[PDB]
This record gives C-alpha cells, structure tokens and sequence, in this order.
C-alpha cells in the first residue's frame, strides 16, 4: 500500500486519473495496476579524499555508494564494520581509524613489497567483484506506377492527331512576338477580382477564436478525458487480434470499463458543455472514437459467432 | 587528514606543557629534598 500510494503522489494527474477510475467505480484498483505494471572503478580510493574545508572542516561526504564500493573491494572493511559498528565503535570513529591506520596510508624493500602486494590484492579484488539475402523482384513496374491510382490517361484519335501535330508545327513555324495580345484590361480586372479577397481564388477567409469559446478548465478536463479514453482504447486494441479465450474476457472487461467511464465522467462533462451551450463539438470526437471501438468489438463478436456456425 | 600544521602545533603545545610540568615537579622535588 505504501509503495502504491507514493506512485500516485508523484503524478497528481495519475492520482486524479486513479480517483476518476477507481473511486468512481469505473475500474477496479487491481485491473488499474495490472496494466500499469553499476560498474566498479579503481578510483574510489585515490579520487575520494578527506575534504578539508576553510576552517578545520572534515567534510567526509560519506555517501553509501563509496561505502558499498569499499565493501565490494575490501570485505575486511565490511567485516570490521559488522563486528564493531555500532557497538564496539561508531561509524565516524571507524572511518577516522581507517584514515589513520596503515591500511589507507600505505606509504625500503619491505615497504615496496608491501605496496606491491596491496596493489595486486586491490586489483584482484576489483576483478573478482566485477563479475559479481539477395533480392530479385519480379514486377518492377509497380514502382513506376506506385500508390498512385489509375489516372485518366486517354489516348487520342487515329492518324488525324498527327495532322493536328502538323497544324501546330505549321502554326508556330512562322511565329512573331506579340505584346498587346498578351493581356487586356478586362482580363486584368477579372484576374484582380479572382485574386481579390473573398474571391474564388481567395478560398474562405477569417475564422473564429475557438480558444476563447472553450474555458481553460473545460479544456483541461477534455485533455484528461482524452488521455483516459486513449489509454483505455490502447489497452483494448492491445488485446486485438483476439487469439486466446482470455483476450475475449479482457476485452469484455475493457468495454465495461469504457461504458462506466462514459456514464460517470463523459456524460456530466457533456452537460457541463450543454449548460454552457458551447457550440464546439468537442465531445463529438470522443463519441466517434467510442462508437468506432464499440462497432469493432461488435463486428469481431459477429465474426466469432459466424465461425462457430 | 585535516590541517597537519594544526596537529603539529597541538603536539608541540602538549610537549611544551609536559616539559613545563616536569620542570615544576623536579623543582618541587629539589625544594623538598633541600628542606629535608
């Protein structure tokens, strides 16, 4: 319970969603939670040093990560901690002793041999703890005419077309540039009218500010409803296609949850719009999606019934 | 591990205090034996 509660607190929207789905008896908490569900470096000793502050401050910063690394590399330190802390000595006293002991301050043949042995032992402990088809298509013409549907490609008449080809060939064989014939005042006025605002070319015009027509609180509620419906429908479609009998029961439960959500949350929200008489059909998209899901489920049920005939 | 100069100063102060205490003790012993 404690683990479950902390998850809701971190995401207030999910907690609000959890309240709207479970407290309102739309879905059970069990079904709600059913769908919801370091290397070791050798620098941990050399880089980690007793930090000296401005005025006699031993800033140990004894993070548990360094302590765990020391325990992994040096089991003797862990044994001493277990056999001394917190009865024989305190943790800080043990750390001070370790700093003051020869174990940390390793710094002449005997001394060199001891240093070499310590380094080899550290390396060995670190190493030990580190483990603990040719394609040949057939019909390439499909790429020549791809997803483009069959167009209106029409072949002309018989040889007479060539004669027409001759006509233009004879028409533009003796050609002279013209200036007045290019444009006329009436044609210019017609073009301006077409290009004038409100004309045929100027399609439509200004629109309405839908942002101010829908209150921001209603917008947030619509967003929350959209998120909830989308998650429920994603869970519904995840089962599809239904290949096992358990998926049938799961989809039936999902449909029941969708109906409960629509009754408990969507309908009072609808009146919330209807009481305000907003002309925006925000609920229309939700209704379309819900009806599409219901029709898909009914069609699949009909297919299942027919397969058993 | 922290301010080695401060630790050395503390050790020197302790040594000076011990030397002064030993000097006082030996002076007292000298006075007592002279009185005896």
């Amino acid at each position: 319970l404690e683990e479950k509660n902390r998850m809701l607190q971190e995401d207030p929207v999910l907690f609000q969603l959890y309240k709207d789905l479970v407290v309102s008896q739309v879905i059970s908490a069990e079904e709600f939670w059913a769908n919801r569900l370091v290397g070791i470096s050798a620098a941990f000793l050399a880089d980690v040093r007793p930090q000296t502050d401005g005025c006699n401050g031993l800033r140990y910063n004894l993070t548990s990560d360094i302590i765990e690394s020391i325990f992994r590399t040096y089991p003797a330190v862990k044994m001493k901690y277990a056999e001394n802390v917190p009865h024989n000595m305190t943790e800080k006293e043990f750390w001070t002793r370790f700093f003051q002991s020869h174990y940390f301050h390793r710094d002449k043949e005997n001394s060199n041999a001891a240093i070499i042995k310590r380094f080899n032992h550290h390396s060995a402990m670190v190493l030990a703890a580190g483990l603990r088809i040719a394609l040949n298509l057939k019909k390439s013409d499909r790429y020549y005419h791809g997803p483009t549907p069959i167009q209106s490609l029409q072949y002309a008449t018989s040889q007479d077309i060539i004669n027409s080809f001759q006509s233009i060939r004879q028409e533009m064989e003796a050609y002279t540039p013209k200036l007045t014939q290019v444009l006329s005042s009436s044609a210019a006025s017609s073009t301006i009218t077409a290009l004038s605002p409100g004309g045929a070319l100027m399609q439509g015009g200004t629109q309405q500010a839908i942002n101010q027509m829908v209150p921001n609180d209603i917008q947030s509620e619509l967003k929350h409803l959209y998120v909830a419906v989308g998650e429920l429908l994603r869970h519904f479609w995840s089962c599809f296609p239904v290949n096992t009998p358990f998926l049938e029961e799961k989809v039936v439960k999902m449909k029941s949850n969708l109906e409960r959500f629509q009754v408990t949350k969507l309908c009072p929200f609808q009146e919330k719009i209807r009481r305000q008489y907003l002309s925006t059909n925000l609920v229309s998209h939700i209704e379309e999606m819900l009806q599409t899901a219901y029709n898909k489920l009914h069609t699949w049920q009909s297919r299942r019934l027919m397969k058993k005939t | 591990i922290e301010t080695p100069e401060q630790a050395k100063t503390r050790e020197r102060s302790e040594k000076i205090k011990l030397e002064f205490e030993t000097y006082l003790r030996r002076a007292m012993k000298r006075f007592n034996k002279g009185v005896h």
